[PDB]
């Protein structure tokens, strides 16, 4: 209600909606004011603040839980299509023979796919381009995201415009930034972060890890 | 004069063997009718009609051929009309006589404009021998990037 902002700058010691303010009113420090709750049966509702709900969310939108807003509804003039088990194509996009897809996966548009490659469970954003003999598992890849031939991915985020070379190798946990480049040949352990400045992280920009540092 | 008709049909097919049989027939009346020097409407139609069972009796009386040529007789006579320039006569038929067979060859194009989304991905086909507008469509299909594999009957005889 329109008491709230002026009944948050007094009492200014409030600061986290649930943590200080309901806590205040329901001891009676802040007095005589009631609150209710909504317990909503159906639909849908949540929000977006942990790795571990990104992820969640991501497997349940896919899974039309917030129906109408789906891939396949398009709401941007985006090329999306559904097809069963939960797999989802944009148009001008190019698939080999070989190369299949399974379930719960997403394909954004102008994104190439090698041949012989397995990908499954996973997102990946437009204009991107994978490798041939691949595989990737329950993966996050975004926009303008490259993948060399053979390569080991799996329960891993990809941020936008990402190189990745040949005969790479990545496990579950990890996270990459933009630009970051990994030689071929390479392998990357589990929830290794990486960015492209030691503002706190570690990784640089083109060989793969123990390289480039600083 | 204009003799053999037939082997203006056969050059067609050395001409060109992509193109079917009545199409080659079609584009031999209308040379045909092109090379007449004709006077009355009657002399027209007895000439394609003496013509045409030349031309059908030539062919094993082959269906696809004696339908094209029965109807395309048919349909020049549709709106045909007489009025004081004979020459709007043969004007009028060889004029229309080439906008049937310019929509006859392009029709094998069109129907695969049609057929060609009737295919899905990783769909199964089968298909009973050669059938040339079977093809077309398989092929624009397979241009436009779409897995499937189909059987062939192998057609005895």
């Amino acid at each position: 209600s329109n008491d709230v902002p002026a009944l948050f700058t007094e009492n200014f010691d409030y600061q986290d909606i649930r943590k200080d303010f309901v806590y205040g009113v329901l001891t009676s420090d802040l007095l005589g004011k009631k609150i209710h709750c909504h317990v909503a049966k159906e639909n849908y509702a949540a929000r977006v603040r942990s790795l571990q709900t990104y992820d969640a969310i991501s497997k349940d939108v896919l899974s039309r839980w917030v129906y109408p807003f789906v891939p396949d509804s398009n709401l941007l003039n985006q090329t999306f299509s559904y097809q069963r088990h939960q797999i989802y194509k944009e148009e001008d996009v190019v698939l080999a023979r070989s190369c299949i897809i399974k379930a719960r996966t997403l394909i954004g548009a102008y994104t190439k796919v090698g041949d012989a490659s397995v990908v499954a469970n996973t997102i990946i954003g437009r204009n991107c381009t994978i490798g041939s003999n691949c595989s990737i598992d329950s993966a996050f890849l975004w926009e303008d995201v490259v993948i060399g031939d053979n390569c080991r991915i799996g329960k891993a985020i990809l941020a936008n415009s990402v190189k990745i070379g040949n005969n790479c190798s990545i496990e579950d946990g990890a996270i990459v930034a933009a630009g970051v480049v990994i030689g071929d040949n390479t392998i990357i352990e589990k929830n290794k972060r990486l960015t492209t400045f030691e503002s706190h992280s570690q990784g640089t920009l083109n060989d793969p890890s123990l390289v480039g540092i600083g | 004069g204009e003799f053999d008709i037939v082997q203006v049909y056969k050059k067609f097919l050395q001409d060109d063997p992509e193109i079917t049989m009545p199409v080659a027939a079609i584009e031999a009346l209308v040379q045909l009718l092109s090379r007449s020097q004709a006077k009355t409407i009657s002399e027209f139609m007895d000439i394609l009609q003496n013509g045409s069972n030349t031309l059908k009796e030539g062919v094993q009386n082959n269906i696809s051929l004696s339908a094209g040529c029965d109807i395309f007789q048919r349909f020049v006579t549709r709106s045909l009309h007489d009025v004081g320039d004979f020459e709007q006569c043969k004007r009028h038929l060889v004029e229309n006589g080439k906008l049937f067979i310019q929509r006859a060859r392009a029709c094998r194009q069109r129907i695969a404009h049609l057929g060609y989304p009737l295919i899905r991905d990783g769909s199964v086909i089968l298909t009973h021998g050669f059938s040339r507008g079977v093809a077309a469509v398989l092929l624009a299909a397979a241009k436009r990037h779409v897995r499937f594999k189909v059987f062939v009957t192998e057609s005895r005889p």
